[PDB]
């Protein structure tokens, strides 16, 4: 429906992590990037046309863009994305490296056992990385 | 764990 507080937190830490002098914006060639470790997975032309219905885009203005793509993208469709971006080198699995980086492009400060944890709880096939049908069990939940 | 990873979709 909305985003909730714990949500508009998160991408306010993406966000800033790209706003070196706390000003409250990005440049439009950062937009990409804090989108892609918030899971988005925008193609060139998303990015652009995001740009265009706004050199800097402001905090307000990329809530917004996040709240309406959270909104109005599939749900399935979501998932698929964020799995997209998170495997990194596109073999279909998630790895412990792959996830630390996810974890540390969101701004968290995890310990290397931790994402092991995260990978343990997610790994139904014993194999040590997330595919994407195990990605779904966890984020349809 | 996923807390933060689930927040980035919609159910
Ligand atoms: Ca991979
Ligand atoms: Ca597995």
């Amino acid at each position: 429906d909305q985003l909730t507080e714990e949500q508009i937190a998160e991408f306010k830490e993406a966000f800033s992590l790209f706003d070196k002098d706390g000003d409250g914006t990005i440049t439009t060639k950062e937009l990409g990037t804090v989108m892609r470790s918030l899971g988005q997975n925008p193609t060139e032309a998303e990015l652009q046309d995001m740009i265009n219905e706004v050199g800097t885009i402001d905090f307000p203005e990329f809530l917004t863009m996040m709240a309406r793509k959270m909104k109005d993208t599939d749900s399935e469709e979501e998932i698929r994305e964020a799995f997209r971006v998170f495997d990194k080198d596109g073999n279909g699995y998630i790895s412990a490296a792959e996830l630390r980086h996810v974890m540390t492009n969101l701004g968290e400060k995890l310990t290397d056992e931790e994402v092991d944890e995260m990978i343990r709880e997610a790994d139904i096939d014993g194999d040590g990385q997330v595919n994407y049908e195990e990605f779904v069990q966890m984020m349809t939940a | 764990a996923w807390a933060s990873l689930k927040r980035l979709v919609t159910r």
